[PDB]
RNA sequence: GGCACCACCAGGCGUGGAGCCUGCGGCUUAAUUUGACUCAACACGGGGAAACUUACCAGGUCCAGACAUAGCAAGGAUUGACAGACUGAGAGCUCUUUCUUGAUUCUAUGGGUGGUGGUGCAUGGCCGUUCUUAGUUGGUUAAUUCCGUUAACGAACGAGACCUCAGCCUGCUAACUAGCUAUGCGGAGCCAUCCCUCCGCAGCUAGCUUCUUAGAGGGACUAUCGCCGUUUAGGCGACGGAAGUUUGAGGCAAUAACAGGUCUGUGAUGCCCUUAGAUGUUCUGGGCCGCACGCGCGCUACACUGAUGUAUUCAACGAGUAUAUAGCCUUGGCCGACAGGCCCGGGUAAUCUUGGGAAAUUUCAUCGUGAUGGGGAUAGAUCAUUGCAAUUGUUGGUCUUCAACGAGGAAUGCCUAGUAAGCGCGAGUCAUCAGCUCGCGUUGACUACGUCCCUGCC
């Protein structure tokens, strides 16, 4: 019954990594962006961030209860010791996973890649990202594979501020000719309130108060 | 009050853990309970080093992953009631609070 | 009796007894801390598991 | 050649080939012992072989 | 495959009771963690109930996750002899 | 024209020569599975394979062939099995035998499914490389770094900034899972006591935070001085300073590429092949270790600046259990020459293992220039441990055996300070096996502060 503090934090990390994988495979076409585990004393509340928050809930919340019971039995929680919520992703344009999946379904249907990638770019920039980049790699038109980059705006690539300012995702499209790769990198703007983007300004950015 | 309470706090982040600890020691010092803490245990550094290549070709380059576990111990003298009344504020995610009653 | 000669070899130990918890491959398996992931799968999920590269 | 597979020996109506209810009257007259094992019921016939009483549902056996 | 009526009704009662099922890819578990049937029979019967649209199947991290569909809640209530 | 110890210079330590370890080729083989071949293959696939892994070989099983269609079928579709035979087999595998079982199946067609099967020259992702270079007139810089010249100016990515670790703080915050100091008591010494010295124990009312920890901050900016420099940008020297070599070391890391590697990481994958006498799966056994030979990374040496046997005493990084009689790390006691065993327990851990009782080093003695008490390959006997299993020696011991090697040709590698080199420890792999990698500390230099001579790049 006694579990080390090391074994426990590794177990929480592995549980998070597995939950998100099964939700990514299950709530795929619901716009699943991410999951926020929150272990409260009574229950381990689990918040799901998605775009179709009526498709994950289901008819009278049947799907969400099915997922809540599957998580309880599979992960071995105490009964009523886990409750899966489902919130709304505030800004879908500023999420690279939401746009990666949107571009996935915009290509599974059959739309031309050069027209859906620029559409994703358009939506991201109207959403407010300081810069966005899309990469499409695979057998796009011919048998030889090539990589088409779709960059617009300002994008940093090196240093620590990358893992604060760059929201990125990597998704496959399972097409008839093979697998198509999608790398979406969205560069966020500095939000003083820390909602739309980082709260810490970029290190090189200097502001001089006017006299 | 009567008994001796050891609250162990663990986390993977320093700021959340420290602000939770500050909340606990502030609540303890408002209700006039003597508080010994926060006492910072040596940080545990969980390290994984693996070959970045998914195969055996190229320069054998190694990425070193680290998980840092930070442990805080707070020692009050009181009754269980005030202890669970204090450790009922919004404990931030990632912080593992653990209350143990001593003699 | 076929059930006593099917999976009849002991799996108490050995590399062919532990598998990746994400893929079931038995090679390059990191058993440290109870991770039970393969090298490739841990390198992919490390951020989710909570391992940060600082050095 | 290809090792052939055991095929279930098929005896037409072995239940008719079991009891001896004849000579008018009313004598079921079993012709093979019913295995003693409790779980094995009374309609569970212990086959007899050239030298053994074998119950098919379990393994109870008797040679002679 | 050949699954006794006892085991079949066993996995079909639990599925209707909860509406969901799970298993690990382990064809020699010899006992499902909940149903007193080995993992092989649960996995194979769930694959049948799925080729019939009687469930939805998602595989993730070496584990199966099955969800009864609306056709499944009909066929199970017909099969289990009771609502 | 520049730059760079993956170039040289001045050197240090090497490798290449020897024995052995390991990887690659070749040969042999039933198979000795295979990918990778200049940098950018060759202790690489975290690839230290007894079984599994395993892809290979010799065999034996099993269906884990959904679903749809058509048949066979309660006068039974089908299933399991005692004994004997068969079998490597206590696989009813098959056969004899005759019970048992009950629409789950079975037979045929489609359709599926699995595949460490092919294709990395179909692909994704990832990774390696070009290149961590600095890229996308001139001076200076680590730098497309700045200055300066100017039909360019102003920007952006990259570089730096940033992040982490380390270095400083007698300031701050705080410690019964860290200590110090004092007090009290006890032990020993001296001789008693006292004092002094060295110890042990106690006190959440003994104080405190120097030492330990870990948070917050501070701190260096080339700041000050001289000189040089267009008197700029910068460089050299000097004081002070913990730090003056953007303080050291990393992490991250542009554009564009390569038919670079990976389909044997992936329930990532298109296509092709196979799919029940299977390239699926499982079980047994073998192989992946095979040995005229070639090559690469290494370990151990060639000794006295040493070996051996005493004495002696300094780290750091990290790791650790399901408690079931007990699983992991093991303390203490006992038995045992060792190997190991037995018995009480602690620890899910700054609490117990562990103040981590590391070695090199130090000290004394022996040896005495002798392949010698250097070296320890090979080999015999034997005893233990891991394991289901140790043979083709898992490993660890005991006694014995005592090879080459006396510093290594032509070549060629790495390295500018707590660095090289030496020394040991921890972790990963792991039931057992570390001559390997990834970390750690201990001891601790020589030489240079340049150049384009070679090699490469621009
Ligand atoms: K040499
Ligand atoms: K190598
Ligand atoms: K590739
Ligand atoms: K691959
Ligand atoms: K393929
Ligand atoms: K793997
Ligand atoms: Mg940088
Ligand atoms: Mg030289
Ligand atoms: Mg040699
Ligand atoms: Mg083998
Ligand atoms: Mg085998
Ligand atoms: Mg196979
Ligand atoms: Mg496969
Ligand atoms: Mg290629
Ligand atoms: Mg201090
Ligand atoms: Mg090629
Ligand atoms: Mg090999
Ligand atoms: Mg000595
Ligand atoms: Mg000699
Ligand atoms: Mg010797
Ligand atoms: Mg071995
Ligand atoms: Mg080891
Ligand atoms: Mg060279
Ligand atoms: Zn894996
Ligand atoms: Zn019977």
């Amino acid at each position: 019954t006694q579990i080390s503090k090391k074994k426990k934090f590794v177990s929480d990390g592995v549980f998070y990594a597995e939950l998100n994988e099964m939700l990514t495979r299950e709530l795929a076409e619901d716009g699943y962006s991410g999951v926020e585990v929150r272990v409260t004393p009574m229950r381990t509340e689990i918040i799901i961030r998605a775009t179709r928050t009526q498709n994950v809930l289901g008819e009278k919340g049947r799907r969400i209860r099915e997922l809540t019971s599957v998580v309880q039995k599979r992960f071995n929680f105490p009964e009523n010791g886990v409750e899966l919520y489902a919130e709304k992703v505030v800004n879908r344009g500023l999420c690279a996973i939401a746009q990666a999946e949107s571009l996935r379904y915009k290509l599974l249907g059959g739309l031309a890649v050069r027209r859906a990638c620029y559409g994703v770019l358009r939506f991201v920039m109207e959403s407010g990202a300081k810069g966005c980049e899309v990469i499409v790699s695979g057998k796009l038109r011919a048998q030889r594979a090539k990589s088409m980059k779709f960059k617009d705006g300002y994008m940093i690539s090196s240093g620590q501020p990358v893992n604060e300012y760059i929201d990125a995702a990597v998704r496959h499209v399972l097409l008839r000719q093979g697998v198509l790769g999608i790398k979406v990198k969205i560069m966020l703007d500095w939000d003083p309130k820390g909602k739309l983007g980082p709260t810490t300004p970029l290190p090189d950015l200097v502001t001089i108060h006017p006299p | 009050v009567q008994h001796r309470i050891r609250i162990t706090l663990s986390s993977k982040s320093v700021k959340n853990l420290e602000k939770v600890c500050s909340d606990l020691v502030k609540g303890a010092k408002e209700k006039q309970l003597k508080v010994k803490g926060p006492v910072r245990m040596p940080t545990k550094v969980l390290n994984i080093t693996t070959r970045k290549s998914p195969c055996g070709e190229g320069t054998n380059t190694w990425d070193r992953f680290e998980m840092r576990v930070h442990k805080r111990v707070i020692d009050l003298v009181s009754s269980p009631d005030v202890v669970k009344q204090i450790t009922s504020i919004t404990i931030e995610p990632g912080v593992e609070v653990e209350v143990t009653i001593s003699d | 009796g076929h059930s006593n000669v099917w999976n009849s070899h002991p799996k108490n130990y050995g590399a062919g007894s532990r598998v990746c918890r994400v893929c079931g491959n038995s090679h390059g398996l990191i058993r440290k801390y109870g991770l039970m992931c393969c090298r490739q799968c841990f390198r992919s999920d490390a951020k989710d598991i909570g391992f940060i590269k600082y050095r | 050649p290809k090792k052939q597979k055991h095929k279930h020996k098929k005896v037409k109506l072995a239940v008719l080939q079991f009891y001896k209810v004849d000579d008018a009257t009313g004598k079921v007259t079993r012709l093979r012992k019913e295995c003693p094992n409790a779980d094995c019921g009374a309609g569970t016939f212990m086959a007899n072989h050239f030298d053994r009483h074998y119950c098919g549902k379990c393994g109870l056996t008797y040679v002679y | 495959m050949i699954i006794s009526k006892k085991n079949r009704n066993e996995i079909c009662k639990y599925l209707f009771q909860e509406g969901v099922l799970y298993a690990k890819k382990d064809y020699n578990l010899a006992k499902h963690p909940q149903i007193d049937v080995p993992n092989l029979q649960v996995i194979k019967l769930m694959q049948s109930f799925k080729s019939k649209e009687y469930v939805r199947e998602t595989f993730s991290w070496q584990h199966y996750y099955w969800y009864l569909t609306n056709d499944g809640i009909e066929f199970l209530r017909n099969f289990l002899n009771l609502p």
